[PDB]
Protein backbone atom coordinates (compact mmCIF):
# COMPACT_ATOMS: atom_id res chain seq x y z
CA UNK A 1 0.00 0.00 0.00
CA UNK A 2 1.29 3.42 -1.28
CA UNK A 3 0.83 6.69 0.37
CA UNK A 4 -0.85 9.41 -1.94
CA UNK A 5 1.32 12.44 -2.88
CA UNK A 6 0.16 16.25 -2.67
CA UNK A 7 -0.06 16.28 -6.64
CA UNK A 8 -2.58 12.84 -6.17
CA UNK A 9 -4.65 14.91 -3.98
CA UNK A 10 -4.68 17.94 -5.96
CA UNK A 11 -5.95 15.90 -8.98
CA UNK A 12 -8.65 14.17 -6.23
CA UNK A 13 -10.44 17.38 -5.71
CA UNK A 14 -9.97 19.20 -8.75
CA UNK A 15 -12.12 16.12 -9.89
CA UNK B 1 -18.49 16.70 9.47
CA UNK B 2 -16.77 14.01 7.25
CA UNK B 3 -16.07 12.81 3.77
CA UNK B 4 -15.73 9.77 1.99
CA UNK B 5 -13.21 8.20 -0.33
CA UNK B 6 -13.13 4.91 -2.75
CA UNK B 7 -10.09 3.06 -3.46
CA UNK B 8 -9.75 0.52 -6.07
CA UNK B 9 -8.47 -2.85 -4.53
CA UNK B 10 -5.19 -1.93 -4.86
CA UNK B 11 -5.29 1.04 -2.36
CA UNK B 12 -5.12 3.87 -4.78
CA UNK B 13 -7.80 6.48 -3.85
CA UNK B 14 -9.36 6.64 -7.07
CA UNK B 15 -12.12 9.86 -5.66
CA UNK B 16 -12.83 12.22 -2.88
CA UNK B 17 -16.25 13.13 -2.16
CA UNK B 18 -16.10 16.44 -0.04
CA UNK B 19 -19.59 17.51 -0.55
CA UNK B 20 -20.76 17.48 3.37
CA UNK B 21 -17.81 18.72 3.87
CA UNK B 22 -18.65 21.67 1.30
CA UNK B 23 -22.15 22.04 3.67
CA UNK B 24 -20.57 22.78 6.24
CA UNK B 25 -19.43 26.31 6.47
CA UNK B 26 -16.64 26.51 7.75
CA UNK B 27 -13.72 27.31 5.78
CA UNK B 28 -10.27 25.44 5.59
CA UNK B 29 -11.89 22.44 4.37
CA UNK B 30 -9.41 21.42 1.51
CA UNK B 31 -6.16 21.91 4.82
CA UNK B 32 -8.49 19.29 7.26
CA UNK B 33 -9.04 16.85 4.09
CA UNK B 34 -5.49 17.07 3.21
CA UNK B 35 -4.22 16.67 6.97
CA UNK B 36 -6.42 14.09 8.15
CA UNK B 37 -5.76 11.51 5.14
CA UNK B 38 -2.11 11.72 5.38
CA UNK B 39 -2.43 11.19 9.04
CA UNK B 40 -4.62 8.27 8.36
CA UNK B 41 -1.42 7.48 6.22
CA UNK B 42 1.17 7.88 8.98
CA UNK B 43 2.53 4.64 10.78
CA UNK B 44 1.53 4.44 14.15
CA UNK B 45 4.81 4.07 16.52
CA UNK B 46 6.15 1.36 15.54
CA UNK B 47 2.67 -0.46 14.50
CA UNK B 48 1.38 0.10 10.32
CA UNK B 49 -0.72 3.00 9.87
CA UNK B 50 -4.24 2.96 10.25
CA UNK B 51 -4.25 2.63 6.27
CA UNK B 52 -1.87 -0.29 5.72
CA UNK B 53 -4.25 -2.37 8.60
CA UNK B 54 -7.78 -1.21 7.39
CA UNK B 55 -6.80 -2.04 3.83
CA UNK B 56 -5.75 -5.32 4.51
CA UNK B 57 -8.34 -6.09 6.98
CA UNK B 58 -11.30 -4.39 4.48
CA UNK B 59 -9.44 -7.04 1.44
CA UNK B 60 -9.66 -10.19 3.85
CA UNK B 61 -13.25 -9.69 5.25
CA UNK B 62 -15.43 -6.88 3.51
CA UNK B 63 -15.16 -4.59 6.34
CA UNK B 64 -12.62 -2.33 8.58
CA UNK B 65 -12.82 0.69 11.66
CA UNK B 66 -9.73 2.40 12.57
CA UNK B 67 -9.84 4.42 16.09
CA UNK B 68 -9.36 7.89 16.54
CA UNK B 69 -6.18 9.44 15.04
CA UNK B 70 -4.98 13.32 15.69
CA UNK B 71 -4.03 15.93 13.03
CA UNK B 72 -3.29 19.43 12.95
CA UNK B 73 -4.49 22.54 10.95
CA UNK B 74 -2.06 25.31 9.65
CA UNK B 75 -3.18 27.25 12.26
CA UNK B 76 -2.53 24.94 14.81
CA UNK B 77 -6.36 24.05 15.40
CA UNK B 78 -5.85 20.21 16.95
CA UNK B 79 -8.21 18.34 15.00
CA UNK B 80 -9.26 13.97 15.60
CA UNK B 81 -11.29 11.75 13.28
CA UNK B 82 -11.88 8.43 12.11
CA UNK B 83 -12.26 6.11 9.45
CA UNK B 84 -14.81 3.20 8.50
CA UNK B 85 -14.65 1.23 5.39
CA UNK B 86 -16.39 -1.69 3.28
CA UNK B 87 -15.49 -3.52 0.35
CA UNK B 88 -18.38 -2.94 -2.44
CA UNK B 89 -19.23 -4.77 -5.43
CA UNK B 90 -14.90 -3.72 -7.39
CA UNK B 91 -13.95 -0.84 -4.59
CA UNK B 92 -13.70 -0.16 -1.16
CA UNK B 93 -15.71 2.82 0.36
CA UNK B 94 -14.04 4.75 3.00
CA UNK B 95 -15.90 7.25 5.77
CA UNK B 96 -14.15 9.22 7.86
CA UNK B 97 -15.93 11.21 10.64
CA UNK B 98 -14.03 14.18 11.94
CA UNK B 99 -14.92 14.68 16.03
CA UNK B 100 -14.38 17.98 17.09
Amino acid sequence: LLPPTEQDLTKLLLE
Amino acid sequence: ESFMTKQDTTGKIISIDTSSLRAAGRTGWEDLVRKCIYAFFQPQGREPSYARQLFQEVMTRGTASSPSYRFILNDGTMLSAHTRCKLCYPFIMGIHIIDR
